[PDB]
């Protein structure tokens, strides 16, 4: 963009809560599927869903954690991760069914002479191996 | 039998139903060979007694 707009700067705004970027490398929206809500030819469960909108699609911080020479990588789970934020965790176990998209934004600054490369991967049912 | 549906006793949502009740026809639920008798027979020589 002449009128200034780049790739590398972002805002986006979920509910009461804005993020900024200004050194982003675009975005990435998972097998080109935007989240939605339930179409009637595919829905299943017969009652009146419960939809939350602003007081649970918002952006929820998780605890930070630290990146050293002798990381070997951090996994979470989706909802699991989020079973205790606000209004999305208690509509979430009052519930018996619920589904959800996410928009997951990994938060990672330096500078100019650091070096490293972090893989952010989201995995569809991410099935680990145990300790057995 | 009162011919109640969900909605008439809670808030319901829209659903295309796909549903059917193919397998459950008459002709559907018997088609199915079933043993009805064992029949025992032999060839064996035919003397005096047996």
């Amino acid at each position: 963009e002449a009128c200034g707009y780049s790739d590398r700067v972002l805002q986006l705004t979920l509910g009461n809560s804005t993020i900024t970027t200004q050194e982003a490398a675009n975005s990435v929206v998972a097998y080109g599927r935007w989240p939605e809500y339930l179409r009637d030819s595919e829905a299943n469960p017969v009652d009146q869903p419960t939809e939350p909108d602003v007081a649970a699609c918002r952006f929820y911080t998780l605890d930070t954690v630290s990146w050293t020479k002798e990381s070997r990588g951090w996994w979470w789970k989706l909802p699991d991760a989020l079973r205790d934020m606000g209004l999305f965790g208690q509509n979430m176990y009052y519930h018996y069914l619920g589904r959800s998209g996410y928009t997951v934004h990994v938060q990672c600054n330096a500078s100019k002479f650091h070096q490293g490369a972090l893989g952010v991967f989201a995995v569809p049912e991410m099935c680990l191996a145990g300790d057995s | 039998t009162n011919p109640l549906v969900p909605s008439d006793t809670v808030q319901t949502r829209h659903v295309v139903q796909h549903r059917s009740r193919s397998e459950s026809s008459i002709e559907s639920f018997f088609a199915r060979g079933a043993c009805v008798t064992i029949m025992t027979v032999d060839n064996s020589a035919s003397t005096t007694n047996k």
